[PDB]
């Protein structure tokens, strides 16, 4: 059956869910998740790779398997660059978030000093 | 444009760290490269003598 | 709809970092060194 | 006294700085000339106009004449968190539409601008810049990696 | 020959492998061991004679070793370890921006702070403006 990768959204050929939070990966890529991080991906929770279960159980052209390799190999680069290109977008975002935030807290602390005034005039 | 400029990163990732161990790793792979020769030099000797030997077996 | 507010929110903060507009996106410190430490190992 | 004495004054003097500079957030290179003009009548006017103030200490470090408290700043927050509702969640449609700004909003004439608004030939020659740039980024990349290569 | 042995460490001329260990041994060796202790060195289960095969090369058929370094095995072997730190490079990204897109839509108070600075400075104004 169609099973799908929790770390790549892709279709796998070797669907594993951990049982620390039940999702389903790549066998390998959550064996190097683990071997990096430690924990649950999705659940970040301590796991090791006994705590996996295993689920259930063409050719066409070598010239053309070669440049679908190609155009998918420049889609997966495209997407890594939108992906750092949209996180400096949104850090750019929250900081200015974060300006205007200390910007009005400072407004509301001055005005709220000023106001005192009007109870001595 | 997009695609290329993540290759090009991945590719300065593969260099530098090919830098660090580039050099250990080829010269690893001549040291068991070398093996595989004098390995084969010694099975191409010991087969020679035995076709040799064959030769003396027959004039004998 | 939403669409407003982000618009302009977003407009506000491209405009606040309009000099470094002409930087490519970085490589965050965390994701170079997993992808090294991947590759070392 | 240069322990706890001043190990109270490095950490109390950064809390009054402001958030981007504590949780080491972006900030602009330079400030921008066009992010402090205001109609000097609005709120969001006075909050622009202290907003430029923030950037210089950050930026340029050119603190502010006044400086306030942490329990001030804080004070004043709390009026704000009080007050403010409707905060929205997170969902597949703000991801569309945030997607759908980044595609859609590009600088042209100096300034940044819907793209759909500009007149065709304006068009054509800001994704013109827009891909020179990216054919900079990746120059910039390939003589680096040459250099590389090479030895 | 290539193969060396796991627990003489020499490289041996009389490679036999074992069932149980999955491992290489030289014959001399291993036979005393069953003879003396019964056992493999490595897993400590049985060894009996019979679980233990001769390893061999050069055969009718056997093909040439690849020594040039290239192969299509281990291209297709590092375009797929490419891959694996490509996805785990983008998912960590993907959570990055999940976080930071998150808090950035919950803060975004900006609009009720500035209603609050108007009735603010209307209270002032009007607090002021009286005497």
């Amino acid at each position: 059956m169609s099973f799908v990768c929790g770390i790549s959204g892709e279709l796998t050929e070797d669907p594993v869910v951990s049982q620390v939070s039940g999702h389903i990966f790549d066998r390998r890529l959550i064996v190097k998740f683990i071997a990096e991080n430690g924990t649950d991906p999705i659940s970040h929770g301590e796991l090791s790779e006994d705590q996996l279960v295993s689920l259930k159980s063409s050719g066409t052209s070598i010239p053309s398997l070669l440049k679908m390799l190609q155009d998918e190999w420049d889609t997966v680069m495209l997407n890594s660059f939108s992906l750092r290109q949209q996180l400096q977008i949104a850090r750019q975002e929250l900081s200015h978030s974060l300006y205007q935030h200390d910007a009005a807290c400072r407004v509301i602390s001055r005005l709220s000093k000023e106001l005192t005034a009007a109870r001595e005039a | 444009a997009k695609a290329q400029n993540e290759h090009l990163l991945m590719r300065q990732i593969n260099l530098e760290l090919m830098d660090e161990y580039a050099a250990e790793s080829y010269l690893q792979r001549n040291k068991v490269m070398e093996d595989l020769l004098t390995h084969a030099e010694k099975e191409l000797r010991k087969t020679k003598e035995a076709v040799m030997e064959v030769h003396a077996n027959r004039k004998m | 709809a939403l669409l407003n507010q982000v618009f302009k929110s977003l407009k506000r903060a491209q405009d606040l970092f309009y000099h470094d507009y002409a930087q490519p996106p970085p490589m965050p410190e965390e994701n170079d060194s997993l992808i090294r430490s991947m590759k070392r190992k | 006294n240069k322990a706890k004495r001043n190990a109270e004054n490095r950490v109390r003097n950064m809390k009054m700085r402001s958030q981007v500079i504590q949780r080491s957030l972006p900030k602009p290179t330079k400030v921008n000339e066009q992010a402090t003009r205001a109609t000097n009548s609005s709120a969001d006017d006075m909050v622009k106009a202290e907003m430029s103030k923030l950037l210089a200490w950050d930026v340029d470090n050119k603190p502010p004449s006044v400086i306030y408290s942490r329990e001030e700043l804080d004070a004043a927050a709390d009026l704000i968190k009080q007050e403010a509702e409707s905060g929205p969640e997170l969902n597949s449609l703000m991801w569309k539409v945030v997607e759908q700004c980044t595609s859609e909003i590009i600088l042209s004439k100096d300034k940044f601008t819907r793209i759909a608004i500009l007149p065709r030939e304006e068009q054509m020659k800001a994704l013109n810049d827009e891909f020179q740039m990216y054919r900079g980024w990746m120059n910039q990349r390939a003589k680096r990696a040459a250099k590389v290569e090479k030895k």
